[PDB]
């Protein structure tokens, strides 16, 4: 579990000197930056499981065959794995959002996905598909402005966009 | 897991039942949750007679006992040393502890660093007091429950590199693990501080070839080179048994091949030539 | 003419000797060295002598292989060379080419040129 | 899955003996009681057509918001409807599944396991299917001890349903 | 642990169809030799330690080796490892002729059994020899007619005999 | 490893390592019996062989249309070549077990990675057990029928061809 | 192994194409065959303790120092003698396998894969199971064609040793 | 391929200071040790094949299952891999106590020798007892003086006892 902060800070421990300037300064901008962070944070888990069964959705329509008898996921206890562990991709996501690193993604959602399919027959496209589809309608309900004060968060919305692909493209 | 479970030989433990200890005494409920404390706490090794721990059992009977504290004095009775603490390294035994008494493989490694410290300053027979004593332990089993494989499910909070490393652990339900040929070293203390998850292996029948560890030196796991192959979608296949012709052509049986796409369909067709056996391809 | 990028993958070991022997005979650095300058039949010795390690049996054979090569492309030709029954049992998975069988036989390299008679011919 | 004969084996095989006469018994309980459950399962495969038609019109006049509510949840569109066809016609199978095994087994693996799970993310509500049910109750059109055993593995399904 | 109908019905499931009316005709041909199922499970079970003892005296004889010093079922200790196993074997079988099904038998006693000798150095002619004395003794016990009805039984005794040569090639 | 029935019982009578017993070489003279008409079942659905693959080929694309819909694993056609293609692999390699008459040939070639490569390429698993359960009812039936041959019952060999398509549907789905 | 219905099957598979009538008519000389060559293997295997106390006797007369010579590779000691019906008693398995099998499989997998590997190093002298198997070429006591059958694998097994 | 002087390089390559005085004093003691060590190789390789059937006997001797049928070392095919196999623990401890070092012997014939056995079915006891029955007779050889000069070696053939016990541990 490593933060920006750490980041820095197991960085320096390795070179063994003490903390440059520049990099206080970068992270002063990180400190700029993080009211920021707790508004893109606190919107995806107040939408959480509206996104887990509108992606859901979307995913089960244009792969029909998983419903379907003979699908991995067709069954009532096999569907609530895959429909409640699509929550655990966006607990993971959100607290390397929160933590601005993706250590806390890779340790536990990460290392082992892409191993545990082949003993459990899931199919690793599927699984690909359905976090690119939380990741269009995440970015999205972080995007509008209703309610908020206006500001930028072009560069910060990309990390989260970052973070999708990096949990998509390790699986599939 | 169910068409999993039949492949994986963990059918059994998907449906079944807690054993616990109603409060009121009755021999054969007893005699049940006995079978079922030294059948997971000894790996599915048999007790016979003289190590049968008769005197263990007289307290058992009195409600002031509890299976937790049983599951302690079974732990640091020396028949439980006899079979796992002597025959094996410290490593290996505080990987061992989590499989009994917790029931779930290792997560980090520094879980494992966490022990030896402890096992220093206050002895094996506090290490193991500090095995049932956990959180992890109170949430899960009660003190009138048996531990039981909690390695399937989800139990909020693990790794998934830990879902693999319980199929490290036992090889099925009839396994002893000290029958496993690797028996004496810690089959996960290269697996902790590298810090990644191998390849799950089921057992035999189910699967054709459960002859498969994982190599010191093998081939990285995901890759960079476009392999050759004109359009990149590059799988890792490994290969288990390989006795195909002798001593200059086949140096290192179980070789890990990575083959891009466009040769895959002739590459599976030249190891069943050889003999061998694929236990998994792995797109990266 | 060495690449970078082949000689990293056998350090890392992601690739297969056999696999790595492919990224040199399909080189277009090799390919304008030999594919401008020999013919047909030229290329179909070549490669048997190099990287099959053998001499070829006869003349009517290099016609046999020739119609492959032309239309297989030459990545194609040196594709069924390389996955050829006779290449994966006698030099198996991770060995180098050699030459088999030398009692009293012309190192290849000294016993072929790199280009043709013909090619000679054009530069005179 | 669970059946009264392999109820028999998992509990002979946590105690490691024999299939005692206690095991033993609990088998030919499962075999005469097969004969009047399975033309009790007869009875609901002639009648397969007759029974997902009924039971999903009467779904819509006990529910009259259901056809018209503008929703993926409810059957305002064809693919609703379409869709609601697929789930009780996936009700009666496992009805005649668990008739056909003689136990519970099929019903927990393969319908109520989850099954209060995924109703409150869909929104799905269950007093949908009671009724659905109720109606196959009522009108299978079985009769006799055969029609008693039928009638169990549809209130089994009611009391999981809540 | 699956039965002969759980057979039908996890076979039926994947299709996704009702059960056709021969499956139900084949069914019911199963409860008419219902009966015949109990007569010889019940005989095995009362003859268990009867053949354990049997079976072994005939092992330990044409292979003396065994008992010998320096073999594998030597010492008293391993020596009643083997002895109470080959219960377990007749444990795990007599559990299969009554669910008329190798499910219960393939996880439990069939799933590392080939797997677990590698490590032990217990041979497995030994275990071929053992079980293939079983067979022909456990249908011999369940073949004579003694104070019982005459009836056939020769296409359920050759079950019998098949779970046995499951059981034993599968190891050696 | 490609195994008989004759050199199934030599490998077994190897491991306990007597000589053969009498009752096995009257079970596989019995074998010798019926090898005659091995030969009837293994001939007929080789001529049948590419008429099979294209009628089950159009049973599983109707029954399953979302495949050759766009979007689908099937869809292109090369895929859909490729598969189609294959469809012939499990003929290729249960028509040499028939022959065998045993299913070792079948397990290490054709089973032993078929329920492995899958999860790599995203093809369906149910989908595939589905064409080959749909080429067992159709192969059964193209050895059942007599037409100008003698007539006998081999039931007992027709059921080793309807457990080795089982086994090849079962090991994927 | 090797089989002439597997030399069928494994020809076939390289081409990566079906079973034609080519690899067809291979099956069928092998059926007929079996049938000279399965008494074949009856008459190997009633005299099963004939032949390997007339071959152990049949060595001793031939070569009568090999059982004064102190050695271990010798049979001078009990242990050697012991050791004397376990080789001639593990050949008559294989050609009663090869014979049953009706290919030279068993013996290429079993027999004479490294039997002139282990020979130079324990040095036993391969001239001592020539004249062993050919005490078994005349004293089989078989008849007719399927002896003839059944003798060829008693000379290939000799080429192979020598 | 590792010697004892690229040892004290490749040790002093990594400090990357000059090579001290008291490394050059320990090698010069090798260097008057190293008629010693061409004694210990060149009485092995005379004694190689009359080393392996000796072994070989007291192996199967007192482990008779291997050579009866079912056992791992049964066939003739077999019996000659594990035969010829018993020199390439020789090569490879050989080239060893000539290097002076043990990167040759770890990197060949330990780096994967209890790595291929699960695979193969050979158990482990049988390798490990064969090499320590070489162990005891490898010293035996070098140890008698018969027509050479008489010396002290002590501290040079506990390196070679060292080596097969490192050779025995790492697969059993
Ligand atoms: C001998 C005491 C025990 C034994 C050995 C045994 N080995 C094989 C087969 C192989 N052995 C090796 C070993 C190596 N190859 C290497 O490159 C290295 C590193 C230097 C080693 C150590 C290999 C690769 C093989 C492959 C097969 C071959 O011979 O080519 C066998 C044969 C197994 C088979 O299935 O045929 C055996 C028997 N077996 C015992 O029982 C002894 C205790
Ligand atoms: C058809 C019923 C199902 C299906 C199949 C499908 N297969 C592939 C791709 C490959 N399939 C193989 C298969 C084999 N190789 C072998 O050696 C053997 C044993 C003899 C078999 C069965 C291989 C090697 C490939 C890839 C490369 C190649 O074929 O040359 C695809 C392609 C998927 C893609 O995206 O590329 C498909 C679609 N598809 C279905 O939906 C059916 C259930
Ligand atoms: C065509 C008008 C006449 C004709 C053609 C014909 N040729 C062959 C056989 C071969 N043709 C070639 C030709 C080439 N090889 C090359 O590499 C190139 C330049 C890129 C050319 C033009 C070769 C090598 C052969 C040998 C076999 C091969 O195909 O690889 C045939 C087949 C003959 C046979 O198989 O014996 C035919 C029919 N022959 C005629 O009848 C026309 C008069
Ligand atoms: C093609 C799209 C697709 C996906 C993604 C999918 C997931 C899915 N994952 C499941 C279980 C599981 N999912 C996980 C994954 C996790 N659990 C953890 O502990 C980690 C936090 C997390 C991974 C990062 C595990 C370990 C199981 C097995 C749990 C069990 O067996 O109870 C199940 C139920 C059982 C199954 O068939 O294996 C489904 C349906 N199904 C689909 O059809
Ligand atoms: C942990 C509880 C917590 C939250 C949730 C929180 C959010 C938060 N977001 C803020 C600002 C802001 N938040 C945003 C966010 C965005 N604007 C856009 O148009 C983008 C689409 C989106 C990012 C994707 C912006 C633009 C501002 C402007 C002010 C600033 O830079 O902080 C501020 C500044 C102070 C204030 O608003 O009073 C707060 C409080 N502060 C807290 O203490
Ligand atoms: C019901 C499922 C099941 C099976 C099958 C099972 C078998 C089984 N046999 C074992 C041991 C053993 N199994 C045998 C069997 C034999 N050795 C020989 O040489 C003979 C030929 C043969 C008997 C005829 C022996 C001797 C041991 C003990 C080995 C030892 O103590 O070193 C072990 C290791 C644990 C222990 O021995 O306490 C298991 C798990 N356990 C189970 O839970
Ligand atoms: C094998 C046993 C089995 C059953 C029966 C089952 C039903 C089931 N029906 C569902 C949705 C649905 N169920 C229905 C059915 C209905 N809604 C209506 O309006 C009608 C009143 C009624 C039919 C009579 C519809 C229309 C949906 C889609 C709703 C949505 O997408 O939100 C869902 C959630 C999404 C899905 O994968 O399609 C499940 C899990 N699942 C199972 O595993
Ligand atoms: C040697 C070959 C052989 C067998 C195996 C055999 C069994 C056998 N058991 C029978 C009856 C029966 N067998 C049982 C046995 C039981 N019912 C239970 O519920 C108990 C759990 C169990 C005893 C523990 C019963 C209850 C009957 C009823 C008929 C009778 O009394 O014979 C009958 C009567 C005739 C028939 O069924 O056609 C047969 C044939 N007959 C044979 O010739
Ligand atoms: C519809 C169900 C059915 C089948 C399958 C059937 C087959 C069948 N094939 C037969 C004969 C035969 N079948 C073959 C076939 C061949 N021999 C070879 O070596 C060739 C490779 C191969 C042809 C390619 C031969 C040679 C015979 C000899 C007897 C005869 O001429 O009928 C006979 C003669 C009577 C008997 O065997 O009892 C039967 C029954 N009869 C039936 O009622
Ligand atoms: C299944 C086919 C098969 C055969 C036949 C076979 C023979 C065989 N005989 C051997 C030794 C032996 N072979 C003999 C036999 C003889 N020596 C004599 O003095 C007599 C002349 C002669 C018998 C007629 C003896 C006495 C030994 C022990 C020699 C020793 O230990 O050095 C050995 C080496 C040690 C062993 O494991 O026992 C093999 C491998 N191995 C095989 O796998
Ligand atoms: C039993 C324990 C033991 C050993 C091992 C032993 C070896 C030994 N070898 C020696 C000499 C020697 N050893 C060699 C051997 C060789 N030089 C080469 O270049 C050849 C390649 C190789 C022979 C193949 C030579 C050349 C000498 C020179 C001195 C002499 O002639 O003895 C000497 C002379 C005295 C000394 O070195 O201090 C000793 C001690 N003495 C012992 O007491």
């Amino acid at each position: 579990t490593l933060d920006v902060f750490t980041k820095v800070v197991s960085q320096a421990d390795s070179r063994g000197e003490f903390l440059s300037n520049e990099q206080l300064d970068a992270l002063a901008n990180v400190v700029k930056e993080g009211n920021k962070r707790l508004d893109v944070v606190n919107r995806i888990t107040s939408n959480a499981s509206a996104i887990v069964t509108n992606a859901a959705r979307a995913l089960f329509e244009e792969q029909p065959q998983l419903i379907a008898p003979g699908g991995n996921a067709y069954t009532n206890r096999r569907m609530a794995a895959c429909l409640r562990d699509m929550e655990i991709i966006l607990r993971y996501v959100t607290y390397a959002i929160l933590a601005g690193d993706a250590s806390v993604l890779d340790d536990r959602c990460l290392n082992g996905l892409r191993e545990t399919y082949q003993a459990l027959g899931t199919p690793g496209s599927s699984v690909a598909v359905g976090v690119q589809k939380m990741k269009d309608a995440a970015v999205g309900i972080a995007n509008d402005p209703n309610g908020i004060t206006k500001g930028d968060c072009s560069q910060l919305i990309s990390e989260v966009a970052s973070y999708f692909d990096r949990a998509a493209a390790a699986v599939g | 897991i169910t068409t999993a479970a039949s492949r994986l030989g963990t059918e059994p433990f998907s449906d079944a039942p807690k054993v616990e200890l109603r409060p009121k005494a009755s021999r054969e409920e007893v005699e049940s949750v006995i079978r079922a404390v030294y059948r997971h706490v000894l790996g599915n090794d048999y007790i016979l007679a003289s190590e049968r721990l008769v005197s263990a059992e007289s307290l058992l009977r009195d409600g002031n006992l509890t299976v937790r504290e049983f599951v302690r004095s079974v732990a640091k009775s020396e028949l439980y040393k006899k079979k796992f603490f002597y025959n094996s390294f410290q490593t290996r035994l505080i990987e061992l502890n989590y499989k009994h008494l917790l029931g779930r493989a290792p997560y980090d490694e520094s879980e494992v660093v966490y022990h030896l410290d402890l096992y220093q300053n206050k002895g094996y027979d506090a290490e193991i007091d500090s095995y049932i004593d956990s959180w992890e332990y109170q949430s899960n089993f009660g003190d009138n429950v048996v531990p039981y494989y909690r390695g399937f499910e989800t139990q909020v909070g693990q790794k998934t590199a830990g879902f693999n490393r319980i199929f490290r652990l036992y090889r099925g339900y009839a396994n002893s693990d000290r029958a496993q040929v690797e028996g004496t070293k810690s089959r996960l203390a290269r697996e902790l501080a590298s810090n990644k998850a191998s390849t799950i292996v089921g057992p035999s029948g189910t699967n054709d070839s459960w002859g498969f560890r994982a190599s010191a030196d093998v081939a990285p796991k995901k890759n960079l080179g476009n392999a050759v192959g004109e359009g990149d979608r590059v799988y890792r296949l490994e290969v288990t048994g390989i006795r195909s012709p002798g001593y200059p052509s086949v140096r290192r049986s179980s070789t890990v091949f990575i083959v891009p796409y466009e040769r895959l369909s002739d590459k599976i067709q030249q190891v069943h030539k050889q003999g061998g056996k694929i236990v998994s391809v792995t797109s990266a | 003419f060495r690449q970078g990028n082949l000689e990293s993958q056998l350090k890392n070991r992601a690739i297969s000797v056999r696999d790595f022997v492919r990224g040199l005979a399909k080189s277009e650095a090799f390919k304008t060295l030999v594919i401008k300058s020999n013919s047909n039949y030229r290329l179909v010795e070549l490669a048997l002598k190099r990287l099959l390690g053998r001499a070829p049996y006869n003349k009517d054979e290099e016609i046999a292989w020739s119609i492959k090569i032309a239309t297989n492309g030459w990545d194609g030709f040196v594709d069924a060379l390389l996955d050829s029954e006779e290449y994966q049992s006698n030099f198996g998975e991770n060995i180098v080419p050699y030459q088999r069988r030398r009692y009293k036989d012309r190192p290849f390299n000294l016993v072929t040129p790199r280009y043709g008679n013909y090619w000679r011919d054009k530069l005179e | 899955v669970k059946t009264p004969i392999t109820e028999a084996i998992a509990a002979a095989d946590t105690q490691g003996r024999f299939l005692g006469n206690t095991e033993l018994q609990s088998a030919r309980g499962r075999y005469e009681r097969a004969a009047a459950s399975l033309e009790a399962a007869r009875g609901l495969t002639s009648n397969a057509q007759r029974l997902i038609d009924g039971a999903t019109q009467a779904v819509y006049q006990k529910f009259p918001y259901t056809t018209q509510t503008p929703g993926p949840q409810f059957a305002a569109d064809s693919r609703g409807k379409s869709k609601c066809a697929r789930d009780v016609g996936h009700y009666l199978r496992i009805i005649t599944y668990s008739l056909v095994a003689g136990g519970t087994g099929p019903l927990d693996e393969y319908l109520i396991a989850g099954l209060a799970e995924i109703n409150s993310t869909f929104d799905l509500s269950p007093s949908w299917y009671v009724e659905a049910l109720k109606h196959i109750k009522a009108n299978h059109g079985l009769s006799g001890q055969a029609a008693n055993e039928a009638n169990t593995y549809i209130d089994y399904a009611i009391n999981a349903l809540s």
